[PDB]
Parts: C-alpha cells; structure tokens; sequence
C-alpha cells in the first residue's frame, strides 16, 4: 500500500509517513579504503611449461566483515 | 560436453579478458596453444586462442587483476591512475581538388614510379613478357609510358596523386621551385646524390604510413595476417622498404624544381610533538606531491589546496598550501625526498637526496607557524601513470639519507618504535553512496511534514548530474517480480519485471539547474507509490529503482546488463 509500509516493521498502516531513516543518499567520492596488511601470496611457476600456465595458492587467509543490511554492503 | 546456459545480451563495451578467481588451496593451469600449453579438446570452428590474441611483437604475462596485490614489504610500487593504452584509419587525401597546374608534374612522377617499378624487377632479373607472372621473372608493365594502356598506368598515376594530396594535407606547399633491359631504358637522372632533409625523410615515412594504413584497411577483409596491425605497430625490419618506395616521390619533386590517487597512514597514527621524518622515493618525475596532512584531508580534493594539508610538488618545484609558492628544485627519475616535521617549533623541511631545499627568501624552512590541531599524518599524491614508494622508518639499514640529515638534530623516523607495519590507507575509486551532509555546498535537502515530502535546493554556478538515492531498499519475495512506471497519464515504460529475489533501491538522477526543486514524495493510490515530482527543464532526469551500483558518469544508456539462459 505504501513505500514506507514495505521496508519497515509495520505494514497495516496505510498512512504514508517517513521515518528519520529515510534520507537521500547522493553518489559521493569522499571515501578512504584500507590496504590490508596481508595478501594471498600467490606464486606463479614462472617457467611457462609447454603443458600449461601454472598458478598456485596454498596458504589460507581469512577476515571478518560487518554486513550493513539496509545498505546491503559488507565492510 | 557444453553447459546449458550462457549470458546473452551483455554490454560489449570494454576490453574483455580471461580471469580465474580462487580463495586458497588450489593449483590451476591455463591451457592455450603453442609453447604456452596444449589443448585437451579441440576448439569449435572459428574460436581462436589467447596465445594468438596477443599483439604481435609484445610479451604475455599474468598480473593479478588490477593492482599490487602482492605479499611484499614496504618496497611496493604504489601506482596512481593510468591511461587507456593510448590506443583503445589513414589520413584524408581525396577531399582536396588536384591543381591542374602540376598535373604534368603528377604524370612525370607517375612515369618515374613506373620506370622504377621496372627498375627493381629488372635488378632482380625480370624481362618484358606477355604473361603476367612472378616466377617467370617477366612483367608486361615495363613498356613505355605512352604505350602503357589505361589498365596499367592508373596504378602509378593514383600513386602520384595520393602522394601530392598527402603533401598538401600535411601542409607543405607544392608548386614551382648500365644494365641493358629488354627494350626499355629507365634512366631519368642521378636522383640519389643530393641529401634529403630530415623533414622530407619524415614526410616519406608518413607517406609509407598512409599507404600501409590503406593497404591494411583493404586486407582486414581476409587469415589474420600478422601485418594487419598499423605501421607504427610493425616490425622495424620492413619499414625501410616502404620508406624507400615513397622517398623517390619527394626526390623527384625536389630535383625537377617544384584523477590523482592519494595515500596516507591511519588517522590514529597522528603526532602532536617531536621531530618526525620519513622518506618518499619516486622512480619517475611526473606529477607527485608529498607532505603532511591533518586527519580531515579530502581523498578527492587536491593535496594541500585547503587548510588540511601542507605538501610539496617536485613536478613544478612548489610548496603546496592554500596557493602555490615556488620552493626548492625539481627531481628526476629515480630520486628520493626526506620530509621532516618538528612540532616543538612548527617547522617543515624537505631534502631532495640529502640536499635541503631552499626557498626564495634563502631559508631552508618550508612551513612555519601552523596549528597543532589534532595531528599531522604523512600523505602522498600520484598522478597519471605515476608510481612511487613510501618509507615510514623501522628500516634504518634501508634508510639512505637519514644519517645525512635528521640523525643529529633529534629527528626520529615515523614508525621506528613499531612492532608491525602501518595500515597505509588510500583513496578508493568506486564512488559509493553517502548521506547528504549539512555543510555541503551547492546541494541542500529539506524535509517537511496532506503528504510528506523531502524537497531539494541548490545555489551554484557550475552544473552537473547527481545520483540521489533513498536509504532503505524494497526487497522482493520469490513470487513477486514486477515494476511499472506510470507517468502523469498511464503506465508507459520499459518492461522492467525481473527479480526472483532482489532488493531495489529507489533513486533519481537529476541534472542541476539554477533552480532545482524536483523532489520525491511517498504517495498512495493502490500500492507502494513513489512520485519523483519534477519541475521545468525535465528532459534528462531519470527516476527508477536500482540495486548496488557504483558508477559515476554522464549517460542515459550504456548500462551493464546480462540475460542468463
């Protein structure tokens, strides 16, 4: 029945109100990224054998990330 | 056995490439033809391979995907933006009227080109025979110019025409200034004795370039000959022949008398007292700035242009603040610069390869009487195709000009008393969405409340296009999958009804006029309704619902897409 009455908790309220979360977001450029202190350490065979190009990865590496749902984004 | 699916209807703009993504515990082998590998199955008809896709006379290696995703120490070559390879048609000659004043010169040069066409074949040992052959060392196009018919003279004629037309197109003015054969006597004059100027040498080079361009444009209809690349992308061995073939034209003419990337450290590493010194190496001499900024610096504004950074640029030898002042000297390829900041005295100094920089007033000091604020963090900025390297300390064995300066005046490395490396934050490229701040110029948003509305406003002199978007997106269940855009009348728009399980975020892309009061209103008729109420000058503003999409440009179409089968 409403836009606000679809992505919120209540749905049987047909009065089109706007909660404070509904704020316009413009595509901005002021953002910094974090260069990790550890990478995957991929080693290429560097021999270029006649039976293919070899790429190897053995050491595992993990990290955790928060998931903002209303933005549907992982940080 | 092939799979039963494919991604038809996808955007073909861009340079496609094969890619493999893996997490851990994997041993993968690409398979091509030739010395790179061996195919296990046979390719379908027509499909070539990458070892043939590689450009001629250029190597083939394997990067990761974009950048320096290498497990390396501080000796990582940080790169800024780059160009589109500078390469991702011949010159127009036919659109000029040929002056009949030198049509006789054109015919003389055509006769000379024909007689040299005879000459070189006879040097190989070709006689004049009635059969058009190449292995029988004979040619029926060696007879006098006058007895040459129209089916054999047009070649040299058009050659002379296009030579002089290319000359006029380049801009130089054209005007007034033995082995016994089998019947023909080609011997115009001694035309290989006087020097040719380098200008005319490059002229003949450009003539050969144009000729090879037209020849390649003719040859692209054939398969995949290695000579289908333009003349500048051609091997240096056969260029001289095409250059000599065109040099004699001007020989006769003369003889006859006729987005920068910013990098910094973590904001928590700011300093408020002491002497801090760090090195910045640059293997290039392009656009590169280095200095100390406050933990409020903009990742998109130019480094130093505001009161949040104090930098120095060697590309112009200028210290950078709110304004630019000529300071120090420029650097070259493969140089270093040590930056030192004393907070007890508010003193900034820079040494290019151990040589302290001087200002115009004869003072080694760069910056002076500045606020301590909240701290000063090292910062660098690189331009297009500019790579560099930073050193915050912790490696005194690798620091070169620390003993030359800094070691005695109580100056300390930025990361000497550290047990782990610095985070080394950077400026990201993908422009994600952010909420409109109150202290933002040229863009203001209000909110009132009958019905509830969020109106807009602006006060600016330069116009652009925005990408306004709502915060909370509407999610679609497994059954529901339809979206209809109804104008002031009825529902007339593109059939956008495909979403098995997605989350669409309402948005409008509006151009900035002098007065922009177009806004969004959550209204109601029978279901969820968002009305993007526009105003005057509504011809390029769009309004739709979009998932996560990060692209900043000015286009109504050319959007990414793909239909999976």
């Amino acid at each position: 029945p409403l836009s606000a009455g679809l992505f919120k908790s209540e749905h049987k309220n047909p009065v089109p109100q706007c909660p404070p979360r509904l704020h316009v977001q413009f595509l901005s450029h002021v953002l910094w990224s974090r260069m990790p202190n550890q990478f995957l350490k991929v080693d290429v065979s560097r021999i270029s054998e006649r039976q293919g190009w070899l790429v190897q990865c053995l050491d595992p590496l993990q990290f955790m990330s928060l998931h903002i749902p209303e933005e549907n984004r992982s940080v | 056995q092939p799979v039963q699916g494919m991604f038809e209807n996808f955007n073909i703009d861009g340079l496609f490439f094969p890619v493999v993504s893996f997490s851990a515990g994997i041993k993968v082998r690409f398979l091509l033809g030739g010395r790179h590998g061996e195919f296990k199955f046979l390719p379908p008809p027509g499909y070539a391979a990458c070892y043939e896709a590689v450009l001629p006379k250029e190597k083939l290696k394997v990067e990761h995907s974009r950048e320096y995703k290498q497990e390396r120490t501080y000796t990582r070559d940080l790169l800024g933006p780059t160009v589109s390879l500078t390469q991702a048609v011949p010159v127009d000659t036919s659109q000029i009227v040929l002056p009949p004043h030198l049509e006789r010169i054109r015919e003389r040069l055509a006769e000379n080109i024909h007689e040299l066409w005879v000459m070189n074949k006879i040097e190989l040992g070709w006689q004049y025979g009635p059969v058009r052959d190449d292995n029988k060392r004979q040619h029926p196009c060696l007879v006098e110019f006058c007895k040459l018919p129209e089916q054999e003279r047009n070649y040299n004629l058009q050659m002379s025409l296009e030579t002089l037309k290319t000359l006029l197109a380049l801009g130089c003015h054209v005007g007034i200034a033995y082995q016994l054969t089998s019947g023909y006597k080609p011997a115009p004059m001694d035309l290989s004795f006087i020097k040719l100027t380098p200008s005319q040498e490059a002229m003949v080079d450009k003539l050969a370039e144009n000729a090879h361009n037209v020849w390649a444009r003719d040859r692209i209809r054939q398969r995949r000959n290695p000579r289908l690349v333009p003349y500048t992308l051609l091997d240096d061995r056969t260029k001289k022949s095409n250059k000599d073939s065109l040099r004699e034209a001007v020989r006769t003419l003369l003889g006859y008398g006729y987005r920068f990337r910013i990098f910094r450290a973590e904001k928590t590493y700011a300093v408020k007292a002491g002497r801090w010194y760090f090195e910045f190496e640059a293997v290039t001499a392009g656009d590169m700035r280095v200095g100390w900024s406050r933990p409020g610096c903009q990742p998109d504004l130019e480094l130093g242009s505001d009161d949040r950074a104090f930098a120095f640029d060697g590309f112009k030898a200028q210290r950078w603040h709110q304004g630019n002042e000529h300071y120090g000297r420029s650097w070259q390829a493969g140089d270093v610069v040590g930056c030192m900041v004393d907070m007890n005295e508010h003193t900034m100094m820079f040494t290019l390869n151990g040589e302290i920089l001087l200002d115009d007033s004869g003072s080694e000091l760069a910056f002076k009487d500045f606020d301590v604020g909240d701290g000063f963090i090292p910062v660098c900025s690189l331009g297009v195709a500019q790579v560099g390297r930073m050193n915050f300390g912790k490696d005194v064995s690798t620091l070169k000009y620390f003993t030359i300066c800094g070691l005695q005046e109580g100056y300390e490395p930025f990361a000497v008393n550290t047990n782990r490396d610095i985070t080394m934050w950077l400026s990201k490229r993908l422009p994600q969405f952010l909420q409109v701040p109150s202290n933002h110029e040229h863009i203001e948003v209000t909110r009132i409340d009958k019905v509830t509305q969020k109106s807009f406003g602006s006060q600016n002199n330069n116009t652009d296009i925005m990408f306004y978007r709502l915060s909370m997106p509407i999610e679609c269940a497994x059954x529901x999958x339809x979206x209809x855009x109804x104008x002031x009348x009825x529902x007339x728009x593109x059939x956008x009804x495909x979403x098995x399980x997605x989350x669409x975020x309402d948005s409008d892309f509006e151009v900035l006029m002098k007065t922009a009061h177009g806004h969004l209103v959550p209204d109601r008729i029978d279901k969820d309704k968002e009305t993007p109420k526009p105003e005057f000058n509504n011809h390029k503003d769009y309004a739709q619902e979009k998932p996560s999409r990060l692209k900043q440009x000015x286009x109504x179409x050319x959007x990414x897409x793909x239909x999976x089968x």
